[PDB]
């Protein structure tokens, strides 16, 4: 929760970090998306790439991103502390993010936060001792009609009950991967008691196209 | 900048020494605290010449007009891009 | 036309909103996407801007600026710099989950919107700034962009029209402020997502210092349907200056929380009772509705009975249309706790750049955290009102406005509930 860095033996500028060569090819593809003379625009993806290789960002991933993009290291530190996805501390293998803003709080996200807490034996911000789960509490994840929902590392788990999130944590501990979707009967975002719209077949190419075109 | 509006006349600083009893700053200069305020340079010059004071005049140093553009922080091809904000 | 709503399925722009059809290129072309795109591109920028101006399309991001007038700010000869369309796909607004559905289920509609809009504004390329939390949606959009490049629909000689146009996807990294257009531009440029002061508007100095239009996913993705069906078709829905269709996200205390496409000036009661299954406990169980996502002020049940869900009728209801994200709150809701959680959101999502938001949004969150418990006195209500008025209009971007407005709506419609909260705190703690 701090925004200064102190050198620890597991987080220092001599902590070993380097990209894999396939990650260097991915970095070249990232840098080619931006105009010549604006290589600094590749700070946010490549640093995120450094989080996808390592799981988190020690201050050698920040220094390596600053070195390969020829930007000052402070301008990478600003990005790494500004944005809430960059893990500047090592998180667990499954980073559970429970949304507790008002559309999820109205549909009882506190019960699911408590269910994760009493299932994993930890609280908000802590990590399980086997380094598998980090539970934090995030803002609106943009799945508001699928409230209450969580995010696990890339995946949204939606329309949750305490039983559903206990089942998801059970099959995360069992090595399997759960299905990223609503755990209720519906599929993505439709009304749960049947389609109130888009029941007709779509019309296809050419329908309603005006004259002179 | 409100303290840079008027002309001032001061005098050359004379000796300040240590009081033997208390360490206070003793002076023998009666004009050591005399600061006069004038609206223009010519009023100050006329007042100094009227009183027989030999004077030296420094001209008013105004800050020159700067060219400020907030859009220059985000140029396409110039060095005046800010690296942060 | 006087009554609005009951939109037919043949008039839906966002068919395959629900993922029930193939989102890929065969399914998109079988639903009407990428049809006669070359004939749209060869009619020039002025024809496309005329169709968007005639359609009455306003900014679906949430402010409702006229889209054709906005996009015509780029309709000017080049000065050596390239031009850029930038598609705002951040969608950080609580309540709002519609652009996720467009990216996830109709991605080629967004890509064709990028092509048509960038042809209208003379843009070289499209940068779709997607939210970093929408990882599966971003990879979904990248598969559709690969299908559009491999079909020759974008890229070198896009749709066989002789117009070159790339479509890039930049992922965010977890900042709600990076959906504000200049903060989004700063986030694309590899910096902290801090908003720029306006002027310069992005059509003068935008991304990389180039001319730039930042436009929402929804106002971009409806533009090929506007160019095909006609602007007079799109202006036939909703009231005047309130034209078209709109995606609505009804969440909170309804029976069936859902995203649905609906005609523009639909009643809020008709929308909730028709597509969302009504309020939990009936319509008489309704306490308040945040009409357009978290930045719009709440309206109580007496306003929600007759109000129309477009821009002008919600401005007359002293709230905003916003992102058209309907957050429904029933009688069992601690409404001070919900608005204070919303102000807690706005202090966790505040980039810290300017003084009134950086200091006053945290100070409003502290006052609201005391108002939940009642640990306050009633003279601090009007005080808080003034604090909101010292943030509104005094900040760099409208996140300060969007934090002041829920406080103002809560005070304006629920001052007696705040007062009875504080007096019961005072009588059971003194
Ligand atoms: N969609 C979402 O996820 C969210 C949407 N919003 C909405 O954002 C809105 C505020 O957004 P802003 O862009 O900060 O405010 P708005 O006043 O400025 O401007 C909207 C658009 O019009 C353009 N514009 C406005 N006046 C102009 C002028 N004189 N010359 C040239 N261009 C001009 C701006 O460049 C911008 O692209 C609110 O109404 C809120 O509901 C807020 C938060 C989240
Ligand atoms: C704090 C803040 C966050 C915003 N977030 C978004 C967003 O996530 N997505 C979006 O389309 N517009 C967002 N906007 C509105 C944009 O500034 C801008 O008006 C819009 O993205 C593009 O204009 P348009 O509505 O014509 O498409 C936000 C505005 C503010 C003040
Ligand atoms: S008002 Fe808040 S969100 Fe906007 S520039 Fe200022 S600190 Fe940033
Ligand atoms: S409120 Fe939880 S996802 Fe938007």
């Amino acid at each position: 929760a701090l925004f200064v860095h102190r050198d620890t033996p597991k987080n220092n500028p001599e902590t070993p970090f380097d990209f894999t060569p396939e990650n260097y090819k991915r970095i070249e593809a990232i840098v080619k998306n931006y105009p010549e003379g604006h290589k600094a625009a590749a700070v946010l993806p490549v640093l995120d790439l450094a989080q996808r290789q390592n799981g988190w960002l020690p201050i050698s991933a920040m220094n390596k991103v600053a070195e390969i993009l020829q930007v000052p290291p402070m301008r990478v530190y600003e990005v790494a502390t500004f944005y809430t996805m960059y893990n500047r501390k090592p998180v667990g293998k499954y980073h559970i993010q429970v949304c507790t803003t008002t559309p999820c709080m109205l549909r009882n996200s506190d019960s699911i936060l408590e269910a994760i807490q009493k299932k994993l034996g930890i609280k908000v911000g802590e990590t399980t001792p086997d380094k598998l789960f980090t539970l934090i509490e995030v803002e609106c994840l943009g799945a508001c009609v699928n409230a209450p929902m969580v995010q696990i590392n890339d995946n949204y788990y939606e329309d949750l009950t305490p039983k559903d999130i206990e089942e998801i944590i059970d099959e995360l501990k069992a090595g399997k991967i759960p299905k990223p979707g609503p755990r209720s009967g519906r599929f993505s975002c439709e009304p749960a008691g049947g389609l109130t719209s888009l029941t007709e077949p779509p019309k296809g190419p050419g329908f309603g196209v005006q004259a002179g075109l | 900048v409100n303290n840079t509006k008027k002309w001032k006349m001061e005098f050359d600083t004379r000796e300040r020494w240590e009081n033997p009893l208390m360490g206070w700053a003793s002076t023998a200069d009666p004009l050591s605290n005399l600061v006069l305020t004038f609206s223009t340079k010519e009023d100050a010059i006329a007042f100094a010449e009227k009183n027989g004071w030999s004077y030296d005049v420094e001209e008013r140093k105004v800050p020159k007009p700067k060219s400020k553009s907030y859009g220059a922080n985000f140029s396409w091809n110039k060095r005046t891009r800010v690296s942060t904000k | 036309k006087t009554s609005f709503g009951s939109l037919k399925d043949e008039d839906r722009i966002f068919t395959n909103l629900y993922g029930r059809h193939d989102w890929r290129l065969k399914g998109a072309q079988s639903r009407g996407d990428w049809y006669k795109t070359k004939e749209i591109l060869l009619k020039g920028p002025d024809w496309i801007l005329g169709e968007v101006k005639t359609s009455g399309l306003r900014g679906r991001g949430g402010a409702g600026f006229p889209t054709g007038l906005k996009w015509s700010f780029m309709n000017k000869p080049s000065d050596g710099r390239p031009k850029y369309l930038v598609v705002n796909a951040d969608e950080g607004e609580p309540g709002t989950c519609k652009d996720r559905e467009i990216i996830r289920h109709d991605p080629h509609k967004l890509v064709e919107g990028c092509l048509v809009g960038g042809r209208a504004m003379g843009a070289r390329a499209a940068y779709i700034y997607i939210r970093g939390e929408f990882y599966n949606e971003a990879s979904n959009l990248q598969v559709a962009i690969r299908e559009a490049y491999e079909a020759g629909l974008i890229g070198k000689n896009a749709c066989g029209s002789g117009y070159d146009f790339d479509v890039f996807v930049v992922r965010g990294a977890g900042a709600y402020i990076c959906g504000e257009e200049t903060a989004l531009i700063e986030s694309i440029e590899g910096k902290q997502g801090k908003p720029r002061l306006k002027p310069p508007f992005p059509a003068d100095v935008g991304v990389f210092g180039c001319p730039t239009t930042v436009a929402n996913v929804e106002t971009v993705a409806v533009s090929p349907t506007i160019c095909r069906r006609g602007g007079a078709w799109f202006a036939s829905f909703g009231r005047e200056r309130n034209s078209g269709t709109k995606l609505f996200n009804i969440s909170g205390h309804v029976n069936n929380p859902c995203t649905v496409e609906e005609e523009m000036s639909v009643p809020l009661k008709e929308l909730i009772e028709k597509h969302a299954g009504g309020v939990t406990g009936g319509w008489d169980n309704l306490l308040a509705v945040i009409p357009g996502g978290s930045s719009t002020p709440l309206i109580p049940k007496s306003v929600c009975e007759t109000v129309l869900m477009d821009f002008d009728a919600l401005i007359q209801a002293q709230t905003g249309l916003g992102t058209a994200a309907v957050i429904v709150m029933d009688r069992s809701t601690d409404i001070v706790k919900a608005i204070a959680r919303l102000i807690e959101f706005y202090k966790h999502e505040s980039c810290g750049q300017c003084t009134p938001c950086r200091e006053g949004v945290d100070w409003m969150n502290k006052v609201m955290a005391r108002f939940v418990r009642g640990d306050a006195r009633p003279a601090e209500i009007d005080s808080l009102w003034e604090i909101s008025k010292q943030i509104e209009g005094h900040t760099i971007c409208a996140l300060g406005d969007g934090a002041a407005w829920p406080v103002q709506g809560l005070i304006r419609h629920f001052r007696p509930e705040l007062e009875e909260r504080m007096q019961r705190f005072a009588q059971q703690h003194q």
